[PDB]
């Protein structure tokens, strides 16, 4: 039974800093949460799918964080270090999440984005990547220069094209930008590919994993099922 | 930049353990995982692989190496400090992040006192041809490290010519080298004599007249 | 499982690129990488290149100028070193990456290394002199001069097979603004020198130059 400590699900696996450090592993039977509410997903947004992810993740051999294009080199041409916000801070400063990169303007001209992952050894690898709605056109143009600009998930498995819907939604955090949040799942023979103009939010971490099935056992509101036998109805 | 940091130095007999250790910025551990893969080099030749992900020993690699730690810091240890290890030992790459190289440690492995052994030597021939005059006294197989000086028999400021630098040694603490460098028929005797000062009450060698 | 790079010398803003060599074969798929070992303390790693999907990943001290490729076949990646500064002489080792399994974890090996050299100092040859002697012991220790060279590194090889013991120096620089100098000994039976040959060869391969000559007896 794998138990959060500091957060709810969506903050844990896209890295709020409160989240970060966790516990020992991972084999679990269904997740813990200590429950955040307006806490919960630091820069506003929606999470997309979060109810599937609920339960995919929850009967879990084993686990990876690994790098799944390293936030430094993999965007020679996107100015890698410049997003992070007040909304999702640390140490007083402003901070980001932990598991992918706001990918704001270099220079002013955002080209066309090439990046992929091809995968080769099989366990479920989840990829994960956020999308970012601009407040207004001022908000837009000074982050990704194309006014007029897309984001498309390449699959099999999945297709997705994305486009950002500008719009100043009521203040949260004190941000009047809002984000979602999209999960894919890349098994062995999948290569994923990304692209896009602008309003991406890339993945620095992602995970290699296995499933079983299982699990049931939970919170109301907020091998070892059934095995041969146990010691007492059939030998003894 | 994501950097580590060892508990410097420090030196044992070849008795038994000792702890490299890491301290890592931010935490590389997520877990199931950690991150720190100790590597050894030879204090003068190529990089070695010895524990990788703070637990798991490489095979190949000796026994007496052991490694835990959770994941904030980690600990190097080799229980049965051998006279084959003493080699700067580095600290690994963390996470996959910018990756980087904690920095090392020494590892002074302490035997019995010993010796120097001296040697000495006139230049050669062809060194004289050009005009080149040097002279070399080898000190090699002490212990600890060593006071040498020169013996012309004259009064110059210590006997000038900087010479020195050593090794250490998979087996001991060997070889000072010193030596003395001036030009064709010249120098002024024939007398140059290192006396070699160690812990020993002296070493003297004598140069030659002939 | 193998590995070969090479090169030596730079005058500093030359370009250069070392090359490395892989035999211990499926090189189709694995990562592979260099750390450079500065000298004086040696630092860390300067690119890390994947097997598919080619992509590069840098040091930020490194990011602009190195280009990091490979080639599959004649199975082979290469360093290309651009715009060079006195900061990054260091020697390279070519290192792969054990990742199977989940991660990517580490290198599991690294081939000797290659001297790359940023000076404008111009390659220098060592001279090579003997050194040979008085009271008889038991063991005789003699030795092999070696004098004013640049830049590196140098082997001495006491004709390859009387090797076991011989222990070597530390080139120091002579305060010329190059030629190290190096000094190396053996020690040998009594009764093996005025008899045996005993050779001392140098091999600095930058200057392209190895050479021995039999230590004489005064
Ligand atoms: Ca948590």
């Amino acid at each position: 039974p794998l138990h959060l400590g500091k957060c709810n699900i969506a903050g844990w696996i896209l890295g709020n800093p409160e989240c970060e450090s966790l516990s020992t592993a991972s084999s679990w039977s269904y997740i813990v949460e200590t429950s955040s509410s307006d806490n919960g997903t630091c820069y506003p947004g929606d999470f997309i799918d979060y109810e599937e992810l609920r339960e995919q993740l929850s009967s879990v051999s084993s686990f990876e964080r690994f790098e799944i294009f390293p936030k430094t080199s993999s965007w020679p041409n996107h100015d890698s270090n410049k997003g992070v916000t007040a909304a999702c801070p640390h140490a007083g400063a402003k901070s980001f999440y932990k598991n992918l990169i706001w990918l704001v303007k270099k220079g002013n001209s955002y080209p066309k984005l090439s990046k992929s992952y091809i995968n080769d050894k099989g366990k479920e690898v989840l990829v994960l990547w956020g999308i970012h709605h601009p407040s207004t056109s001022a908000d837009q143009q000074s982050l990704y220069q194309n006014a007029d600009a897309y984001v498309f998930v390449g699959s099999s498995r999945y297709s997705k094209k994305f486009k950002p819907e500008i719009a100043i939604r009521p203040k949260v955090r004190d941000q009047e930008g809002r984000m979602n949040y999209y999960w894919t799942l890349v098994e062995p023979g999948d290569k994923i590919t990304f692209e896009a103009t602008g309003n991406l939010v890339v993945p620095r971490y992602a995970f290699a994993m296995e499933r079983n099935a299982g699990s049931g056992i939970i919170i109301s509101d907020t091998v070892d099922d059934g095995f041969l036998d146990i010691w007492t109805y059939n030998a003894e | 930049i994501q950097m580590t940091q060892s508990p410097a130095s420090l030196a044992v007999s070849p008795g038994q353990r000792a702890t490299i250790t890491c301290r890592a910025s931010e935490s590389v551990s997520n877990y199931g995982i950690n991150f720190i893969n100790w590597f050894q080099q030879k204090p003068g030749q190529p990089p070695k692989l010895l524990i990788y992900t703070a637990s798991n020993k490489g095979t190949g690699v000796p026994a007496r190496f052991s490694g835990s730690g959770s994941g904030t810091d980690f600990t190097l240890t080799i229980n049965p400090v051998e006279a084959e290890d003493t080699a700067n030992y580095f600290c690994q790459q963390t996470k996959e992040v910018p990756y980087t190289f904690g920095g090392g440690t020494k590892l002074e492995i302490k035997r019995a006192d010993a010796a120097p052994t001296v040697s000495i030597f006139p230049p050669s021939s062809e060194q004289l041809t050009s005009g080149g005059a040097s002279v070399v006294c080898f000190l090699n197989n002490f212990y600890p490290k060593i006071n040498v000086k020169w013996k012309i028999d004259g009064s110059e400021r210590q006997n000038g010519v900087l010479n020195s630098w050593t090794d250490q040694d998979s087996k001991d603490s060997t070889y000072s080298m010193s030596s003395t460098l001036t030009l064709d028929e010249y120098e002024r005797h024939n007398s140059y004599t290192c006396e070699a000062t160690h812990k020993t009450s002296t070493s003297p060698i004598v140069k030659s007249f002939n | 499982k193998l590995q070969q790079s090479g090169g030596g010398v730079v005058q500093p803003g030359g370009s250069l690129r070392l090359s490395c060599a892989a035999s211990g074969f499926t090189f189709s798929d694995y990562d592979m990488s260099w750390i450079r070992q500065a000298p004086g303390k040696g630092l860390e790693w300067v690119s890390g290149i994947l097997g598919g999907s080619e992509r590069s990943y840098y040091r930020d001290s490194v990011k602009g100028r190195f280009t990091i490729s490979r080639d599959n076949s004649r199975k082979t990646l290469y360093l290309q070193m651009n715009s060079l500064r006195a900061e990054d002489t260091a020697v390279y080792y070519c290192a792969r990456h054990g990742s199977p399994g989940y991660t990517l974890y580490a290198w599991d090996y690294w081939g000797q290394g290659t001297m790359v050299t940023v000076s404008s100092a111009s390659t220098k040859g060592p001279s090579v002199f003997p050194l040979a002697p008085s009271t008889s012991g038991a063991t005789a220790a003699l030795g092999c001069l070696v004098k004013d060279y640049f830049p590196e590194p140098v082997t001495v090889s006491w004709n390859s097979g009387a090797l076991t013991s011989s222990v070597h120096t530390f080139p120091a620089v002579l305060q010329s603004s190059g030629l190290y100098s190096l000094s190396s000994v053996v020690t040998v039976p009594s009764s093996s020198l005025g008899t045996q040959t005993y050779i001392c060869n140098v091999n600095h391969k930058p200057s392209n130059t190895k050479v021995d000559k039999k230590s004489c007896a005064a």
